[PDB]
């Protein structure tokens, strides 16, 4: 049970530097190899570099004038550092335990053996946007007279940028829970809703608080939902 | 070193899909398979050619011979629906590190499913902030096309809607949201709004009046 869990900043301005940070738990970063790996929206999986627990690094050379990986074993993290960001740096960052593998093919001494590697435990991933702009309000969807099953929510417009996560009962609530995928303003700003079915019956003496976090700004808000 | 991807992939549920991965002399080099369902990270399903990682599925079997490495998924389901990305390290390469294009893997011939609708007024607390938003959720259609169209009293409306375009859930359906903004003057206004959502030659619609 190796996890690994990416913090990034969310939103960097142009041409100053994006910072990230891996955590891993569950293992130890020793005798292992750690990579960052990003996706463009829409585009395919780019390798931006690794480290072993060493200290030796190696880099995409399509970005390793700009980008610097360095470790810590002392706190088991890993970190990324991007310059002189540019528009073309917005992506998904992801963190991953990078594996060394070798094929001996024939006699070990005559060089017939090569190395490789891939990655067998990936983070969660973490949105990076890079905009000139600068850095959510929560209004309760009330249940109203499904059969049996009523629905109710949470309605989190005007935020930026992505993402949010909305948890319900401090994560003790996940049956019935559907967090809607964000939509792009005209505005430019972002608006999602989450909603979770309850049994219609009993609706009262029964509280449901929808609990939003939106990381770019530091901001945890709990939200009590009634009729 | 350069790998050669199909961009796209379709199969019935059921039958076996085939992911190839072009490369020169590719069966000389170690090929490591990703699987990324949409909205969601990577994860290993291949390594080494053909070794199964702990906890994937014995549909999945990875192939590597001469100029071409395989990714098998016999038995396909809806749930594999993905982006699949051959890699390999070339170590005489300036790139060593290098990924496929991709393969999207869609799974054709799912079964239909009628969209659930669900339209919230303006909330008490949105009302007092002088805002005013309508909020329709449509979730559990397939396939993930739909059409929204708002109405103002039976007065079809275009100013202010924003609608999301349609995401996969995790059973394999999906769902999209719709955005109607409002003064509380324009609210209280009419007798009654209504989204209305048409899907695969139907509409569902639900309605909300102010009180």
């Amino acid at each position: 049970q190796v996890q690994l869990q990416e913090s990034g900043p969310g939103l960097v301005k142009p041409s100053e530097t994006l910072s990230l940070t891996c955590t891993v738990s569950g293992g130890s970063i020793s005798s292992y190899y750690w990579s960052w790996i990003r996706q463009p929206p829409g585009k395919g999986l780019e390798w931006i570099g690794y480290i072993y627990y060493s200290g030796s690094t190696n880099y995409n050379p399509s970005l390793k004038s700009r980008v610097t990986i360095s470790v810590d074993t002392s706190k088991n993290q890993f970190s990324l550092k991007l310059s002189s960001v540019t528009a073309a740096d917005t992506a998904v960052y992801y963190c991953a335990r990078t594996q060394q593998g070798k094929r001996i093919y024939g006699v070990v001494s005559f060089g017939d053996y090569y190395y490789y590697y891939y990655m067998d435990v990936w983070g969660k991933g973490t949105t990076v946007t890079v905009s000139s702009a600068s850095t959510p309000s929560v209004f309760p969807l009330a249940p109203s007279s499904s059969g049996g099953t009523a629905a109710l929510g949470c309605l989190v417009k005007d935020y930026f940028p992505e993402p949010v996560t909305v948890s319900w009962n401090s994560g003790a609530l996940t049956s019935g829970v559907h967090t809607f995928p964000a939509v792009l303003q005209s505005s430019g700003l972002y608006s999602l809703s989450s909603v979770v079915t309850v049994p219609s019956s009993s609706l009262g003496t029964q509280t449901y608080i929808c609990n939003v976090n939106h990381k770019p700004s530091n901001t945890k808000v709990d939200k009590r939902v009634e009729p | 070193y350069v790998l050669t991807q199909p961009p796209s992939v379709s199969v019935a549920p059921g039958q076996t899909a085939r992911i190839t991965c072009g490369g020169n002399n590719i069966g000389s080099k170690s090929v490591h398979w990703y699987q990324q369902k949409p909205g969601q990270a990577p994860v290993l399903v291949v390594y080494d050619d053909s070794d199964r990682p702990s906890g994937i599925p014995e549909r999945f079997s990875g192939s590597n011979s001469g100029n071409t490495a395989t990714l098998t998924i016999s038995r396909v389901e809806a749930g594999d629906e993905a982006d699949y990305y051959c890699q390999v390290w070339d170590s005489s390469s300036d790139h060593p590190w290098v990924f496929g294009g991709g393969t999207k893997l869609t799974v054709l011939g799912q079964p239909k499913a009628a969209p659930s609708v669900t339209l919230f007024p303006p909330s008490s607390e949105e009302l007092q902030a002088n805002k005013a938003t309508l909020v329709c959720l449509i979730s559990d259609f397939y396939p993930g096309a739909v059409t929204v169209a708002w109405k103002a009293d039976s007065s079809p409306v275009k100013a202010g809607v924003e609608t999301t375009t349609p995401s996969k859930q995790s059973n394999n359906k999906y769902a999209a949201s719709s955005y109607l903004s409002l003064t509380p003057e324009q609210w209280k206004s009419h007798r009654s709004y209504s989204c209305q959502v048409t899907h695969e030659g139907s509409t569902v619609e639900k309605t909300v009046a102010p009180t």
